[PDB]
């Protein structure tokens, strides 16, 4: 098959390939990129989303989060504390500060070792979930603010705006700030652009193994699992690569550098950390292939106002011949995680 | 409802 090793792939589009976003996503799926659950896309050298990052010092981070982490033997739970609002300027000064700055290191493996060794000490501040875009109005290629995929149907046909899902979010990171193991809301795709600063490292589990990771997590955290089946959607659970390896969960790792895109795929579990002060922009998107994942997604029961997207409009428009069955609860379709989105047909 |  295409990428039978399910290893994270990197792509280097020309400007002409880069211009149509949905089409290029269909292309990288025709190359098997989706099997890893994560892919890197390096934009053309000529392309920039913004001329300068030195005029954003006045941007407000309304709800910075201090990340407290408790655990041992590769298994941790992360607790957020909302701090008072601060500007990018203040944040940047705390991030580049000596008590929170990146430690000295040679190779990525050393930094990774220090991350997993020091995870629970000196809790950092994450500049997370900031509504906004650092793109300039005029940039029409891979603009995270408007990607023009079928996810837009939630807005255009239904008038529903879900912040960070069909709208962009900014993330100002510092060393050791983390994102816990999760798939996207409604098992959507996500896109992530690192605007500037130090790298972001990522771990990914192939969608075809996602259930193995869930059973693993349920084993380690039975109480959490008993309270909510989808408790990983709480984005509190950290699990080291050593534990993944010990229990035989296939995974891959990759480091994203400023100027690079990461794409996560439906039901791709991923987690990671920031190397130092940086800024990333992201949102969710969809393709036709997502619709079945959306229909099957297991959602958090226990919490108030979690993201729940009505699938009705999608089934109605793109699967009319299955709509009656689906409404009746009789749609028994089984997802094959290896298959590319239909749109890939012309490349295959 | 939003992302968190
Ligand atoms: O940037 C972060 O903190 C984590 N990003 C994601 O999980 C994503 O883009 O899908
Ligand atoms: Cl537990
Ligand atoms: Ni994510
Ligand atoms: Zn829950």
């Amino acid at each position: 098959t295409l990428n039978p090793s399910a290893r994270i792939m990197t792509f280097y589009p020309t400007m002409e390939e880069f211009r149509n976003f949905s089409r290029y996503i269909a292309y990288i799926e025709s190359q098997g990129a989706h099997r890893a659950g994560l892919a890197k896309v390096v934009p053309p050298k000529e392309w920039k989303p913004r001329a300068s990052y030195d005029d954003i010092d006045d941007l407000v981070i309304p709800a910075p989060i201090q990340q407290l982490v408790t655990g041992q033997s590769g298994l941790f739970t992360q607790y957020n504390i909302q701090k008072k609002a601060m500007t990018v300027r203040e944040f940047r000064k705390i991030a580049n500060s000596d008590k929170y700055c990146t430690p000295r290191y040679s190779e990525f493996e050393e930094l990774e070792r220090k991350y997993w060794k020091n995870l629970t000490f000196n809790p950092p501040i994450y500049g997370a979930d900031v509504n906004g875009t650092l793109y300039e109005k005029h940039v029409d290629e891979w603009n995270i603010g408007r990607l023009r995929t079928i996810l837009d149907l939630v807005e255009k046909e239904s008038g529903i705006t879900i912040e960070g899902v069909n709208t962009p979010y900014l993330y100002f990171g510092m060393w050791k700030t983390s994102f816990a193991w999760h798939t996207e809301d409604m098992d959507l795709y996500s896109i992530n652009y690192l605007h500037f600063g130090e790298p972001k490292s990522w771990y990914s589990v192939p969608p075809e193994h996602g259930k193995r990771l869930e059973r693993l997590a349920k084993g380690f955290f039975p109480g959490s699992a008993q309270s909510c089946e989808a408790f990983l959607r709480h984005k509190m659970t950290l699990i080291s690569p050593l534990m993944l390896k010990k229990y035989g969960i296939p995974f891959d790792k990759v480091t994203q550098e400023a100027g690079e895109f990461m794409i996560t795929f439906p039901y791709g579990y991923h987690a990671g950390f920031n190397h130092g002060f940086n800024c990333a922009e992201s949102t969710n998107f969809a393709t036709r292939r997502w619709i079945e994942y959306g229909k099957q997604a297991v959602l958090c029961s226990c919490r108030k106002d979690m993201v729940k997207i009505s699938m009705d409009v999608f089934v109605r428009k793109f699967q009319p011949e299955r709509y009656k069955l689906w409404k009746a609860g009789k749609d028994n379709t089984v997802i094959d995680h290896t298959l590319p989105t239909p749109e890939a047909a012309e490349f295959l | 409802a939003r992302k968190s």
